[PDB]
């Protein structure tokens, strides 16, 4: 039952402080190796100085939001790809200011 | 115009989605004609404007979903001038008649395991 | 779900005598598939020097403390729920000084 | 008797799977006399035993093989003066005909994923 955590059950939500980072690791399984994108608000993510990603050795793959800001709220989607299939994973930020 | 706030989903199904949202902050530059609704299938970061002229009415049935498929959904409001931001992106809504949105929830799945990693520590 | 190393031979990890060894393993399944380890055929359970517990980062862990020549073996890791059982399996060969 | 060494497989079907091994370092204690093999299920801790009386010939069918199911073996060596301790066990030995077990193999699996664990650091 490959359904993807918080896409059909309501995705949760972690709350993080401004000015620190922001951990996101999630554990993927396929044959072939199912290539992974990551999504925000419905929008690519993509490699910044501020926002990294990489697979961290003992498995899953890692984004890395650094500094958090208000802005940085919202639905971030972990997306994965196969010959097979995709899967998607989802899960919320919030922002809690100074 | 300011963004819509608040993008939630009252009611789904295989057919339709009914999305509602709460009304910006009353600027008072121009007078709020309307909304416009925009629908993303979860996985693509295709957006299409649901809705081709401006609706008043604070929910809205969104029609043209593939059966299955987990949608995400934004509201912009709309003035005399144009064209506002969008809003904070609602929770993924799945395309599924509640039943079958139920049965799948609460269904089994054989587990998997991965790979068992092995690494030396010092005590 | 087919489990590594039961299909495929398993993977051989060498360590050296005296030192700590971890094993981790990621699973999944709905519902919660309760775990266990398995060494050459025999229910592992937990020692001073042989512990288990689940990693913050997800995934269940076994660590056995201070490698003997006789620790040795093949080392299973079974996860079950209701639908179904799927094991995992890895080798420990021990380097002697 | 020493225990036996390396425990292979040779041959492997839904019907039986045949196993060898290599013989311990010999001992003037008493001539080994012949071999007892036990399997086990990899998933249970049952360890039953194969052959009901000694075995010389240091490679053995063993039958009764629930198909499918991947299976563990030992062997334990035995003399005039009783049976020795059993051999570090096999790699587990899946109950399938080849063509199964090279079509599993190479099979294409949907991915699946995991919960997204989020956490907080600080530089």
């Amino acid at each position: 039952g490959p359904l993807g955590s918080g896409i059909l059950m309501a995705p949760k939500t972690f709350w993080v402080n401004e000015g620190k980072h922001a951990k996101f690791r999630c554990y993927v399984m396929g044959k072939p190796e199912p290539e992974i994108e990551w999504h925000w608000e419905g929008r690519p993510l993509l490699p910044d100085r501020r926002r990294l990603m990489y697979r961290d050795r003992d498995g899953g793959f890692v984004l890395k939001v650094l500094y958090c800001q208000a802005k940085d709220r919202g639905l971030y989607v972990c997306a994965a790809r196969n010959s097979a299939g995709q899967t998607l994973s989802a899960v919320q930020l919030h922002v809690k200011e100074p | 115009p300011a963004a819509p706030l608040d993008v939630k989903c009252l009611e789904a199904n295989k057919d339709y989605i009914i999305i509602s949202w709460k009304q910006p902050a009353v600027d008072g530059g121009s007078p709020i004609l309307g909304y416009f609704i925009d629908k993303c299938e979860v996985g693509t970061d295709s957006w299409s404007q649901c809705n081709d002229t401006p609706v008043k009415f604070a929910r809205f049935p969104v029609t043209g979903l593939i059966e299955g498929r987990s949608y995400i959904f934004r509201v912009r409001a709309v003035n005399k001038m144009g064209i506002g931001f969008p809003s904070r992106v609602s929770e993924p809504v799945a395309a599924l008649d509640p039943a079958e949105k139920a049965r799948l929830k609460s269904r089994p799945s054989a587990p998997w395991t991965g790979q068992i990693i092995v690494t030396e520590e010092e005590p």
